[PDB]
RNA sequence: GAGCCGGUAGCGGGCGUGGAUCCCUGGAUGUCCGAAUGGGGGAACCCGGCCGGCGGGAACGCCGGUCACCGCGCUUUUGCGCGGGGGGAACCUGGGGAACUGAAACAUCUCAGUACCCAGAGGAGAGGAAAGAGAAAUCGACUCCCUGAGUAGCGGCGAGCGAAAGGGGACCAGCCUAAACCGUCCGGCUUGUCCGGGCGGGGUCGUGGGGCCCUCGGACACCGAAUCCCCAGCCUAGCCGAAGCUGUUGGGAAGCAGCGCCAGAGAGGGUGAAAGCCCCGUAGGCGAAAGGUGGGGGGAUAGGUGAGGGUACCCGAGUACCCCGUGGUUCGUGGAGCCAUGGGGGAAUCUGGGCGGACCACCGCCUAAGGCUAAGUACUCCGGGUGACCGAUAGCGCACCAGU
RNA sequence: GAGCUGGGGCUAGGAGUGAAAAGCUAACCGAGCCCGGAGAUAGCUGGUUCUCCCCGAAAUGACUUUAGGGUCAGCCUCAGG
RNA sequence: GCGAAUGCCGGCAUGAGUAACGAUAAAGAGGGUGAGAAUCCCUCUCGCCGUAAGCCCAAGGGUUCCUACGCAAUGGUCGUCAGCGUAGGGUUAGGCGGGACCUAAGGUGAAGCCGAAAGGCGUAGCCGAAGGGCAGCCGGUUAAUAUUCCGGCCCUUCCCGC
RNA sequence: GCCUCUAAGCACAACCUGCGGGAACCCGUACCGCAAACCGACACAGGUGGGCGGGUGCAAGAGCACUCAGGCGCGCGGGAG
């Protein structure tokens, strides 16, 4: 687990898949894709209980950061 | 820790081993000239003449004991 | 039967040691013996090992 | 103990006396009738089967162990020759002179 | 309760009713490997500090004991004292997760969230007092069995997939904390009125909590544990335990004959060929302990909550709600919601704020964005019971020096 | 001598290596091998058991990614009117 | 309820007393032992090696090695022979080899770095060899061992004392 | 290993040397070993790494013919042709 936020998970799952639409605007709708792929943020450098920087993300990232849940700056 | 050596190996030559020199015998296999010399030291009057070793596919570990110029008593 | 506990439990330790080094002494004599194929069957042989066992039993339980 | 093989289990596999509990009987008038407490084993008897059948004897070795005992009396001679002690089918055995000279015979059985 | 040194029957020797073999339970040893963990390593081997006798050191000096891996709290000081990890047939939830094959092709779909892998909990986890369900202003935990129903319904409307409330049943069962309001302080900024963390207030079950003013009121309300012995159940051995003998064909009888008894125990099995009465330590039936684990149940422990109105009011969360992109759901893009979230905007503290399937008015429900919770269902490694279940090419493949 | 070689190791099996034919990857790799999906599907192929009674078939027609399948008919059989 | 599935399992016949003896480097004779010897032991002719059909170090295999008994099966015939059976016994090192020393590849790997989890990488340090390094040799001696056992000759490191 | 030295302690006791006494382990060896004892399931004319490889003759040489030391006659023998 090193890839995550630190204040909160948010890490994968992602069931994609593009198809072909035109329906309720007239007639019906298609499938195709299958795929399967992630989706999250980003990590800035912080620090608690004798140095450690931390990580998590964006979201969170401006709370805590701005705050501090366990450890500040 | 307690007891010591085993016994005495005994064979054609051993027989004549011991007789004639040294002292030949089962050890344990533990012990080494160390730990082993001794326990003979003090288990057999003569000191810590010498000694080589041995073991082999059996059980028991061969060793020598060459001879304090002095007694050894035919049948140990 | 013979021997027994506490009493043996009364010979304290410096003893219940020196006791049993001869204790082996004896036995060991026994081994050379057999290997010898001269005596017969030491029903002792045995028990002497065992007493001595117990021996440091109680022994060591005493607290060594 | 509720089913035919766990008789196997508590008598020879456990408590090997639980196999005295093979060495259980009776025997003549006199003891037997007066009760039935209290045994001896290596006592006298008098099987009462097999051609030996009707004979008189005595307990000489409570071998519980192979399952049954030996009757000085019952016995066989080899084909060498000498003769011998036969096996003691614990089944067939009859006790009437309650062996008991010996006070602690006496102080069990009869 | 009177025989034994295990399967070895054999030689040679021996313990025993001034309670041996063995059955129990709690012990002391437990060599080397193996999470290994003192250090190294092709496991079962080879290497190091401290104490240690002091030990043959015949007029000459060693094994034993020991000890210490690393991630976890944190009495922080120089950190001293607690937990973990490795297993484990099957079963459990999460994390991740597939083609065959059906559709008589095959891209949607199916097999499925199956098979497998991973992590981890347990002896059971799963889940669990409702921003729930639905609409008779009706219901209320969660779970599981039947039913609802192969219905309402999803869909190249094709193969298929296929809910739920309500009724019947097993069980019952309820509680907490941030939740800055009050006071206590401890530490800061730097003295005020700031954030801070330990103490109580309250510490919300079905709307309340505080703070103020007057009525209060002045003893039976135990939970998931906590506790005492109680029947502690079992733990292996506990032990009594009804009643026939003669005669006989027989190598053997318990058979054929004659008389005789039992009886809550004619369950079966062993007995030289088929016994209720010969053996059976069996069902008859009563028995039984000083140690290892319960409910029932007795008590205090009892932890613990438990009444009245008023007032302008401040107090269960950081993201609800909305846009896009997926989930689960019976819902396969659909008129398509609820709950869950991948990115981006980023509200309210009781006329607040979701909800009853686009939305809107009105009505009706509920009060989130922290947590614990035995019992009712699952699973057989283990022990027992029972068989219109098998007999050595059947049964587990393997009935005994076989996963060899 | 892009020489032959022992010993020590590294890569790996939809992926490796390959002075490259699809070669070699524990003696048959045009995509290894074992256990698992799983007893995959399999208009095709076989295989498909004791006696006896009763009657008695089709090898055409219609539509099929259907033609050596199978739907519906036509010809069989038994129960009642 | 079965011939019958080139069915599965087991036995049992075929061809068949023909096909084969695993290199065309051949033997033959005298004596000896034994119940019994073309196939064993001694001996005497003879043939084949000879770069081997030599001794040696390794790796691999592990008692197969010797000695006394024995041949049931394995020895593609025998067999008193065996690298077959049972029993007993055999291999000893301060200086030879491995460690108690060193690192490259590579592998591990406190810290550090990234994964949905399992994991990936990886500094220093460590693991890692007939590469580096290190203190001896010749004769004798049993049924087997030997640079270890004998003895004669040559050494090294640690320790205490002065 | 040899020399340079901090920390640091020796610096009448640290290292070099000299003589005398004292100490020296753990596991490996048999025999096979261009092989019936090693891989080919077998006493299978297959492969397997290093050391001079004795001589006489051939221009030389681990090629060759005979043989030294040591090894062996192939593990089935006769008999017709």
């Amino acid at each position: 687990m090193q890839k995550d936020l630190h204040p909160k998970a948010v890490p994968c799952k992602i069931i994609y898949q593009g198809q072909v639409v035109m329906e309720t605007m007239s007639t019906r709708p298609e499938i195709h894709v299958d795929v399967w792929s992630g989706v999250h943020p980003f990590w800035t450098g912080e620090e608690r209980f004798l140095d450690t920087e931390g990580r998590v993300d964006k979201f969170n990232k401006r709370f805590g950061d701005s705050y501090r849940r366990g450890s500040k700056k | 820790s307690w007891d010591v050596i085993k016994h005495p190996h005994v064979t054609e030559k051993a027989m004549n081993d011991m007789d004639f020199n040294k002292l030949q015998f089962a050890v344990d296999d533990r012990a080494s000239k160390g730990e082993v010399a001794d326990a003979v030291e003090e288990q057999y009057d003569v000191t810590v003449e010498q000694v080589n070793t041995q073991n082999t596919m059996d059980g028991e570990k061969k060793a020598v004991v060459r001879l304090s110029e002095d007694d050894d008593q035919e049948v140990a | 039967t013979v021997l027994h506990v506490q009493e043996i439990r009364d010979m304290t330790p410096a003893e219940r040691e020196a006791e049993l080094d001869d204790l082996k002494t004896e036995l060991l004599n026994a081994r050379v013996q057999a290997a010898g194929g001269a005596p017969e069957n030491p029903g002792r042989i045995k028990e002497l090992r065992k007493a001595i066992a117990r021996i440091k039993t109680i022994q060591g339980e005493e607290g060594d | 103990s509720k089913q035919p093989d766990k008789q196997r289990k508590s008598q020879r596999r456990a408590p090997l006396h639980e196999r005295h509990k093979q060495v259980r009987a009776t025997l003549s008038a006199d003891l037997r009738e007066e009760y039935g407490v209290r045994v001896n084993a290596g006592d006298t008897v008098e099987v009462l089967r097999g051609d030996f059948a009707g004979e008189e004897g005595e307990v000489i070795n409570v071998d519980l162990d192979k399952a049954v005992i030996h009757v000085e009396d019952v016995t066989l001679e080899k084909t060498d020759g000498e003769e011998v002690p036969r096996p003691l089918d614990t089944s067939n055995v009859r006790v009437t002179d309650l062996d008991l000279e010996d006070e602690k015979r006496e102080a069990r059985l009869e």
